[PDB]
């Protein structure tokens, strides 16, 4: 698929034809529009002192 | 003057391509036109009708060759029997899907 | 010329296959397809009962190895289908017996 298709939300479906099940299953992968944007925060945790002693 | 009947044999639930068979039976007279649709379009291949055969009754046969992936996906499969200016369609879909 | 061994397909009728008077009654087709020689036997079981009237076998027509098709017609009755009853299809070929089970369960 291309770039700008997928930040369209377009509506894809993928079906299996499997001999076990007569009914093809549908599956919707979209993604959803309308979300706000976030600047991701990156903290990091050292270990505690109480963790260092089993060495 | 008796209008045909129409009957469309499915393949087994259980399993089997398969085949299509539209029956015409205690109809007069012999000349008859029989085909084949598919969700509502023109089948212009794949369908072979076999020659008239007398049972005084005829009996058509004909015979439609389809793919295990288009019936499961719940295709619709119409008979088309016109006789004497009259046209018979009988809708048939898998009963387990 | 060549010995193959026959393809067994049997069609049922579908879930709205049913019409007429009650009971209502329809048919089974058991065919026989790219089978050498041309002789050939077609028998119909119902729950292991052998049916002896209400079918109607069409003579051998033909379809480089020669090849032949026979087409059998057997009637069954509704309440029959509905009682989850199992119809096979016995075909003999050179000794040789195929079997081929169909019922309305999925």
């Amino acid at each position: 698929i291309c770039e700008d298709d997928w930040n369209s939300g377009e509506r894809f479906t993928c079906t299996v034809t499997h001999t076990d099940l007569p009914s093809p299953l549908k599956q919707t992968i979209s993604r959803p529009k309308g979300v706000a944007l976030h600047r991701p925060d990156v903290y990091l945790l050292p270990p505690a002192r109480e963790q260092l002693n089993l060495r | 003057e008796m209008n045909p009947n129409v009957n469309v044999f499915v393949p087994p639930r259980d399993g089997f391509k398969s085949k299509l068979i539209c029956e015409a039976t205690n109809f007069t007279p012999k000349p008859i036109t029989v085909s084949w649709l598919k969700d509502g379009k023109l089948v212009e291949s794949g369908f072979t009708t076999d020659p008239v055969t007398i049972e005084q009754t005829y009996k058509v046969i004909s015979t439609l060759t389809i793919s295990e992936i288009d019936w499961l996906n719940l295709n619709v499969y119409t008979c088309r029997v016109d006789h004497r200016g009259l046209t018979f369609l009988k809708n048939v879909s898998s009963t387990c899907a």
